[PDB]
């Protein structure tokens, strides 16, 4: 391990990706990480988040970028702090079940895995976790997705050959 | 629904 104080403060994102975090040159090299490197994230009451850590030359070397589904996910605001530590060797997903939340897909017509799910994942090789929230845009409108279950569990890679489900009842916004 | 109910779909 590094050694060091794995404390950073929430910033905006420049380029909007849901499983991209940014973090200074420097900022990279006192944590040991790479760019592409799998990384847990974490904020209070046990909220965690996988994302893939990039090098950004505009940020602070004492905060780190992410997205506003990425600071949903960990329950913060810009300002607040979170921990950000190495993942290493994260499993490829067997199966992942994701669902619609309700008041995204109100009358829609039309399969989410084409529309939404497929061109999101394929061949991404994104980090996921059980309950995140994901938005994917789409056909006429951008539909927000709860991570149910995945497999391994709790986080995975959604691989090539991970299963996608997406049957059920659309879920209550909480 | 429960959890992985169905044959799924393929990437």
């Amino acid at each position: 391990g590094s050694n060091r104080p794995n404390r950073l403060i929430v910033d905006e994102a420049i380029n909007e990706d849901n499983s991209v975090v940014s973090l200074s040159q420097p900022k990279m090299d006192e944590l040991q990480l790479f760019r592409g490197d799998t990384v847990l994230l974490k904020g209070k009451k046990r909220r965690e988040a996988v994302c893939i850590v990039l090098s950004d030359d505009t940020c602070s070397d004492e905060k780190i970028r992410m997205n506003r589904v990425v600071r949903n996910n960990l329950r913060v605001r810009l300002g607040d702090v979170i921990s950000i530590q190495p993942c290493p060797d994260v499993k490829y997903g067997k199966r992942i079940h994701v669902l619609p939340i309700d008041d995204t897909v109100e009358g829609i017509t039309g399969n989410l895995f084409e529309v939404y799910l497929k061109p999101y994942f394929l061949e991404a090789y994104r980090p996921i976790r059980k309950g995140d929230i994901f938005l994917v845009r789409g056909g006429m409108r951008a539909v927000e997705f709860k991570v149910v279950e995945t497999d391994p569990s709790p986080y995975c890679i959604v691989a090539p050959d991970t299963v996608i489900h997406c049957e059920g009842e659309p879920i209550k916004r909480a | 629904f429960r959890a992985f109910s169905g044959s799924g779909n393929r990437l």
